[PDB]
């Protein structure tokens, strides 16, 4: 009732963001452009994961 | 009304304003509801229930 | 009236190199936000560094496009070129070059020393190499910039992470002295890309933090 | 005051008895934190026994559940007042109006946490100004009675106690009306024929507003008392 | 790297005013504004009223005769009192007042350094034509909220809950600097709202040597 809906709100999806078309190179990078501002969590992008 | 009385003063009509992060900083990403409610005091003290 | 708990740094304990955590304590009330969240910020997207800029390979002049005898896509190029580390010296900007031949992986061993410029992760490998004939040959632009840079705010272009951090994520918990009732207790870690230290960036913050707060400061 | 309320916390007010509402309208001629004195008008005077009305405030005192009853005015100093119009507001009313609580700012949020089935985060702000601070006003007794063995006493002399626990006790054994006593400090110091001493109860402070000594008709008196 | 100043100072009130600083590069000023808005609000020196001892009262829950008000409602208007003692750190004001009408914060007998801001602060009404208070109202410096149930004598002294903490609302804002050819440089406006006992400047300069000093462990 509170982490189910950070988690829900976290791992979600809306077609447009701060920037959405960029490819980034990990997770660190994600949350480095989350924190700074530069894209929104919601965006759609392509990570590299191992 | 009650949206007619938030225009009469300077407060959005949908009753959600804008609210920065107390410690970060950084606003809240999504308007959140801010107002004056009555809240009470029940006498369910912690002290006499220790 | 004007006495504050001077923190000490408790420890400086590290995992394996470039991801040092570093905790001190103690704070007082309400200042270990305050100091996590400035030196995160500043170490974020204000920092001094050296990172790959922009990038033109001789096979292709799209991202979306190929070149015969490569493995990898271009984005994954673009991807392998922004995990690329480098230090530079005094010179603003320097292009490096990457003419390579022969069935096998492209590390960055492979790239012009070119004096000053020196990669600090040598293995990194960028591309690889699957056919006889597979020449390729680019030239990586390194420009001095603070930040991250996206490509889309600005002949392939690449995002510019100049900040050598990779992640930096303070945690604020409960310590206590003797007697008094609460108190913060900020632990930073931090995980850079090999060009600095983590305990040397957070110093580098600190000092750049507070050469802001000279002009108006008692002395 | 409820800022959004019904209309009906006035009628509450009034009609809950708390209130001291005047029965007489006419001009305030002196308003004291303990008492209120009304002038009243010609119109409504009798030819004879006419005076004045003095409305005696219910001070600080114990309610059933320990909590605090007291008027205080809501009048002013040569105000008109006419009939059937609130002068103290009692317990929990302004105005002649039933409020009950305080008007907090609220935010509807996740925050960290801290309000995760169904608690409230409280700003230090509610704290500092004290909002929600009440006064609860709790009553000791130390009954005397005659067992065997001969009957008990009050006097100030504790066996088997040092003077740090009998420095607020007078020279008869009771505490000092406004003493500032904290959780086991003696208040009423009695001995049993051979120490069963009243002291106060563990975990709460105070500050000993009234001492009533009801003593039996047969025995003579204490200094107190 | 361009390092800010005090370039502007503008007191439109006399409670709150509005500090301005510039140049500031480009996301230094959410930064600052956010650490100097924490600081202020959490650390910031001031003086308030501590303990009062009136002449025939023995506790805060008690009535005096002439007064409209209860001794609790004059011990939380003593607590809403704003002072602003120069030298010493502790300082036991005076009050005596008699005859109808109300006793303003004006009628204390305050010496040469203490300095009362708000003159008409309404203590309590007297409401007698003979009836007199007296008042040993004692103020002292700190820092943060210190209530009167934590700190640490006779039977006549009423502790009250200080507040030392000149500040009520800081708000700070960041637009961009009218530079003669430059960009990416924001201004930092931190609107503070005091009590009127202490200087805006004051405050600014106390919050950046609270900040250096803590960051001064590395």
């Amino acid at each position: 009732q509170d982490v189910v809906l950070g988690l829900y709100y976290m791992t979600r999806d809306c077609v447009n963001a701060k920037g959405e078309g960029m490819v980034l190179t990990g997770p660190k990078e994600a949350e480095r452009l989350y924190r700074s501002g530069l894209a929104s969590l919601h965006a759609r992008v392509k990570v590299r994961i191992t | 009304e009650i949206k007619e009385l938030l225009k009469l003063g300077d407060l959005p009509t949908s009753g959600q304003i804008r609210l920065y992060d107390g410690r970060t900083g950084e606003q809240f990403e999504r308007p959140v509801t801010v107002g004056y409610m009555y809240m009470l005091k029940l006498n369910h003290l912690v002290d006499d229930k220790m | 009236v004007t006495e504050f708990l001077k923190p000490r740094l408790v420890d400086i304990e590290q995992v394996s190199s470039t991801h040092a955590k570093v905790t001190l304590e103690p704070l007082e009330r309400g200042f270990g936000h305050t100091l996590g969240n400035a030196l995160r910020r500043i170490l974020l997207s204000s920092m001094p560094g050296c990172a790959v800029t922009e990038v033109e390979i001789d096979g292709v002049l799209h991202e979306y496009s190929t070149k015969e005898g490569v493995q990898e896509d271009i984005l994954e190029i673009l991807l392998n070129l922004k995990g690329l580390a480098v230090r530079v010296q005094g010179k603003d900007e320097v292009i490096l070059t990457l003419n390579k031949s022969g069935i096998g992986p492209v590390t960055a061993a492979d790239i012009t020393h070119d004096g000053d410029v020196e990669i600090v992760k040598p293995q990194h490998v960028i591309c690889h190499l699957t056919d006889e004939n597979a020449s390729i040959s680019m030239r990586i632009k390194v420009q001095r910039g603070r930040g991250y840079v996206p490509a889309s705010t600005r002949r392939l272009l690449v995002d510019a992470c100049y900040s050598p951090v990779e992640r930096i994520a303070y945690n604020v918990e409960a310590a206590r002295v003797e007697q008094r009732t609460d108190l913060d207790k900020l632990v930073i870690e931090m995980e850079t890309n090999g060009t600095i230290d983590p305990e040397e960036a957070i110093r580098r913050a600190a000092t750049i933090l507070a050469e802001q707060l000279e002009a108006f400061v008692d002395l | 005051k409820p800022l959004v309320g019904t209309g009906m916390e006035r009628a509450v007010a009034v009609d809950s008895g708390v209130t001291a509402v005047a029965k007489r309208g006419g001009v305030v001629q002196y308003v004291d934190a303990s008492r209120i004195v009304i002038k009243v008008n010609e119109d409504e005077m009798y030819p004879g026994e006419a005076g004045i009305d003095i409305y005696n405030l219910t001070k600080y005192t114990r309610s059933n559940q320990n909590t605090c009853i007291n008027q205080m005015p809501c009048v002013s100093l040569g105000e008109p007042v006419e009939r059937g119009d609130v002068l103290a507001d009692g317990p929990s009313t302004d105005l002649g109006e039933l409020a009950l609580g305080q008007n907090m700012r609220v935010a509807f949020m996740p925050w960290n946490g801290y309000n995760f089935e169904d608690s409230i985060l409280v700003s230090e702000r509610v704290v500092q100004e004290d909002r929600f601070t009440t006064i609860h006003i709790q009553e000791l007794a130390c009954v005397s009675r005659d067992t065997k063995l001969g009957p008990e006493e009050i006097t100030a002399d504790i066996p088997n106690v040092g003077e740090a626990a009998l420095s607020k006790l007078d020279e008869s054994g009771i505490v000092y009306i406004g003493a500032e006593v904290t959780g086991g400090d003696i208040l009423v110091g009695k001995v049993t024929p051979k120490d069963s001493s009243l002291r106060v109860p563990n975990g709460v402070s105070g500050t000993v507003i009234d001492v009533q000594v009801f003593t039996r008709d047969g025995v003579e008196k204490d200094k107190r008392a």
